[PDB]
């Protein structure tokens, strides 16, 4: 109906970016935050609150 | 460390409260009421927002019965929340055999789904069959063959009620570890709580027999 | 060569009993689903059998191998007292298990409302009180021979309090349980399938009660009928040493067999073993 | 109409991508495999655990159990801090306030109960009751001490004002029951998954479905927001997890394996977002890689299905709560 078609009318009028650009942004965030990620590398027990 | 001592005392008292609440809730017979709509849930509750709890004691035995009729959504996303209830009290109105498919067939489908359910493999069902007098009036006014086309009995209480009971028992598939306690209830039958007490005691006895290796 | 075979054959039995009891206790301790009243009784029985097979079994094997008890006399009295404490404690653990099963099978209302771990604690305390009060009278009142007292009075008192009164208690409790369970199975009963299931359940309860009573009887009855008759007819009938030792170790094997009956046949314990290994 | 209008969106789904994320992401070295160990274990609940939520302090955490209890821990010292009794014991969700002064819960009672925690007298009282839903309250998430966003089994999400007590906004459009709910880091939008295999991104300010993604093939159970804020991850009963991008409007990566056949109950992201952790019906929590779609270890199983998990905002710990009434901390 009118409500159902309005639910997706604005979906067409959206800006889609390149998937390569999105992957580059994700890679940049991961690499700029990889250093401060205790789950990636084993955190030393000195600063680890779970000794 | 005064803060640590206070935290330890708080943990100890919280553990005490949790343990005592668990002990209180262990000695309660958990019952799950059902029914495909106007099958007699209100009558069963009166003679004894989203979920209604009826907590009643009979012969020093506590029953807590949960009705989820007002909960209209996908059942499988919350049905497991009732895994471990002592018994299921499924209610079916005998007068709904002719009403419209049929409310009787809808009740049968719901009964099958929650009986052969994988969260309710080893739990017993206390089936009620309400409105026997109205069922008699309706079978005098019209045959039962509308609900069950493959029927050849007479339009009397005995044959029709027995066939309905047999059809509802046949839906059970876990015959090894569950049994159905069919009863016939009217608006004046005062033995319903007695029957549910008998069924609960029987299932507890059978569970103890299985635990000791004698069943 | 004959003294090493009889030592290894007894050491193997002692090791099997110790490992079995230790495994049962470990399964109960390392599981949260196995901490109920029934499993508490079974695990107390397993602990008692562990005490038997760890304390009184190595010294019994040493006495069997070295025909002479060179380990003093007060030590012999102490070991006899500990033995007649632990064995009667095992028997009364069996009786307590039977009585708790009887209460659970007869009274659902009690089973739901009043059942608590304090009931199991009281049962175990009564069992061990009986054990101590049976073991202590010998302490109150051939050097190379360690045997129980043969006074007629204490002999009949201990044999009845540790095997005959417990035997009658278990017999009547399990008989009433048998009739109650038969009534339940008949009450539960297409129709042919229902009656076949009822007959299968009846055979199952008959077999379980037979296993329990056979483990009790075939183990301790040959020991206790001898302990009752021999002190009255010392010289009328000869008691061979080999046959007496076989009877004594037949009684001793009850501690080994108790886990195999009460825990190693139990589905919860089997599941705990499978999950822990 | 709507079905015809969906055609151009479907065409753009493949026109804007014309590739796969694996080709772009296959040029980086995988991070070293991590063997997380159960640092702490929280006990005290007596029934199945249905939800948990880390506090913003990275130390406290709430947990909801079917026994009728909502417990609040202190994972660094394992000691209890609170145990709120419930009006209804059929609780299936809980939430922690970002301020930490409030805790939400809800379940089959079709009402989101808000419990205050800055009480001088030391106990807990219900600050507000929100019973405008006609279905079980599957999920809830605080935006502040004033506004919350719930999602119920009546195929409806709702932005509630706690002080007003009424639905300030109602998010409709989900065909099935909404089971999952995640908030964007800026809280200007949120994403909610439901049982119709669709995750919808809604703007809180306008209350309109800004985006819709139909990647999953079964009932979505869990959802989380990537730390970047331009992507999110979704886990369903199809034994698979997916990552979708807000700007790209396309599913990027799919996480699945032959050793996983059961449904996913909870998902979350790490501090950098590199690792994706998801708890399954097979007792296990698997740690994935958001840039390579390869596993980085399986946490030691609970005794029952793991119903919830949570990665701390600083990435310092991962809690998993299961249907066996235990909460395991991994680090
Ligand atoms: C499997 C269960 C029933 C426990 C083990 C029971 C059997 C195998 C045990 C119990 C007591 C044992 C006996 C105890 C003592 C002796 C005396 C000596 O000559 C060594 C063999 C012999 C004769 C043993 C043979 C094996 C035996 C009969
Ligand atoms: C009331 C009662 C009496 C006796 C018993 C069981 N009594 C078994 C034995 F009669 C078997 C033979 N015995 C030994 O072989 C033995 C010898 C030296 C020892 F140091 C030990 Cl420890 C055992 C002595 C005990 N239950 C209850």
């Amino acid at each position: 109906a009118r409500k159902l078609v309005e639910q997706l009318k604005m979906e067409a009028n959206i800006d889609r970016i390149k998937v390569s650009k999105a992957a580059a942004d994700l890679m940049a965030y991961c690499e700029a935050h990889a250093k401060e990620d205790p789950l990636l590398t084993p955190v030393p027990a000195s600063e680890n609150p779970f000794r | 460390s005064a803060e640590d001592k206070a935290a330890v005392e708080r943990s100890k008292m919280i553990d005490r409260n949790l343990r005592e609440d668990g002990e209180k809730a262990a000695r309660e017979v958990k019952l799950l009421l059902l029914g495909a709509g106007e099958s007699g849930k209100n009558t069963i509750v009166k003679q004894m927002t989203g979920i209604v709890e009826t907590h009643f004691t009979f012969k020093d035995l506590h029953f807590k019965m949960f009705d989820v009729g007002a909960q209209r959504s996908e059942r499988k996303k919350w049905i497991h929340c009732f895994e471990g209830v002592t018994a299921i009290i499924f209610c079916v109105a005998l007068s709904d055999y002719d009403l419209v498919m049929n409310r009787m067939h809808a009740s049968m489908k719901l009964f099958d789904s929650i009986c052969n359910n994988k969260w309710f493999t080893d739990t017993s069902i206390i089936l009620f069959l309400n409105k026997k007098d109205l069922f008699e009036e309706k079978i005098k006014k019209s045959p039962l063959t509308i609900c069950y086309p493959e029927y050849a009995g007479s339009n009397t209480y005995e044959e029709a009620a027995a066939y309905i009971q047999c059809q509802f028992e046949d839906l059970n598939k876990r015959k090894d570890t569950k049994e159905i306690y069919t009863h016939f209830t009217c608006s004046t039958d005062t033995k319903n709580v007695q029957f549910v007490f008998d069924a609960v005691t029987d299932v507890i006895i059978k569970n103890n027999l299985k635990d000791c290796g004698l069943f | 060569s004959y003294q090493v075979i009889t030592s290894l054959l007894l050491g193997t039995l002692i090791f099997c009993a110790v490992l079995g009891n230790a495994c049962v206790v470990a399964a109960i301790a390392l599981e949260r689903s196995l901490q109920n009243v029934a499993n508490y009784l079974i695990g107390s029985l397993a602990v008692t059998d562990l005490m038997v097979s760890v304390l009184v079994l190595p010294m019994a094997a040493l006495y069997q191998v070295l025909n002479k008890w060179t380990l003093g006399q007060v030590t012999c009295d102490l070991f006899i007292a500990l033995d007649v404490l632990c064995c009667t404690s095992s028997i009364w653990h069996l009786c307590a298990i039977a009585l708790d099963r009887y209460w659970a099978i007869t009274d659902p209302i009690d089973y739901v409302n009043k059942r608590t771990p304090r009931r199991a604690a009281a049962l175990i305390s009564l069992t061990w009180l009986i054990g101590f009060l049976i073991s202590i009278p010998p302490m109150l009142g051939d050097p190379d021979a360690c045997t129980i007292s043969k006074d007629h009075g204490y002999t009949i008192y201990s044999t009845f309090g540790a095997f005959y009164i417990p035997l009658l208690l278990m017999l009547v409790l399990y008989g009433r349980i048998f009739r109650a369970a038969r009534f339940r199975i008949r009450k539960t009963v297409n129709a042919e399938a229902k009656r076949k299931m009822a007959l299968a359940r009846e055979r199952k309860t008959v077999k379980t009660l037979g296993i329990i009573m056979g483990t009790f009887i075939l183990c301790w009855l040959p020991f206790f009928i001898v302990a009752l008759v021999l002190p009255f007819c010392e010289s009328s009938c000869h008691m061979p040493t080999l046959l007496g030792a076989i009877i004594n170790w037949l009684g001793y094997s009850n501690s080994l067999l108790n886990p195999v009956i009460y825990a190693y046949f139990n589905k919860d314990f089997q599941n705990a073993f499978k999950k822990i290994i | 109409e709507a079905e015809q209008l969906k055609n151009q969106i479907r065409d753009a789904r493949k026109a804007c991508a014309d590739a796969t994320l694996s080709q772009i992401t296959n040029n980086i070295d995988p991070v070293g495999r991590i063997q997380m160990r159960t640092r702490r274990t929280l006990r005290g609940h007596l029934a199945k655990i249905y939800a948990m939520h880390w506090g913003t302090d990275s130390r406290l955490l709430v947990s909801a159990s079917q026994d009728g209890k909502l417990i609040i821990w202190d994972s660094y010292t394992t000691n209890k801090v609170h145990a709120i009794p419930l009006r209804s014991s059929w609780v299936m969700t809980c939430a922690y306030a970002p301020s930490g002064n409030y805790v939400a819960c809800g379940g089959l009672d079709n009402i989101c109960s808000i419990y205050n925690l800055k009480t001088r007298e030391g106990n807990v009282r219900v600050s507000r009751e929100l019973a405008g839903h006609t279905g079980y309250l599957s999920c809830c998430r605080f935006l502040d001490d004033n506004q919350i966003v719930t999602s119920s089994g009546d195929t409806t999400c709702a932005l509630w004002d706690i002080e007003t007590g009424q639905q300030t906004t109602t998010f409709t459009g989900h065909t099935g029951d909404v089971m999952s709910l995640s908030l964007a880091p800026d809280t200007r939008l949120f994403v909610s998954g439901a049982c119709d295999a669709s995750a919808k991104l809604w703007d809180v300010r306008e209350g309109m479905c800004r985006q819709t993604f139909t990647g999953h093939e079964s009932d979505i159970n869990a959802i989380c927001f990537f730390p970047n804020g331009n992507a999110f991850a979704t886990g369903s009963d199809d034994a698979t997890c997916r990552l979708f991008d807000l700007r790209a409007d396309q599913e990027l990566m799919t996480y699945s394996h032959d050793n996983i056949i059961c449904g996913i109950t909870s998902v979350s992201f790490s501090k950098s977002g590199r690792l994706l952790l998801a708890g399954y019906d097979d007792f296990n929590c698997n740690v994935w890689d958001a840039l390579k779609a390869d596993r980085a270890g399986v946490l030691a199983g609970h005794d029952n299905r793991v119903s919830c998990l949570g990665v701390t905002d600083d990435g310092m710990a991962v809690a998993t709560g299961s249907w066996d009434s235990f909460l395991k901390i991994w680090n």
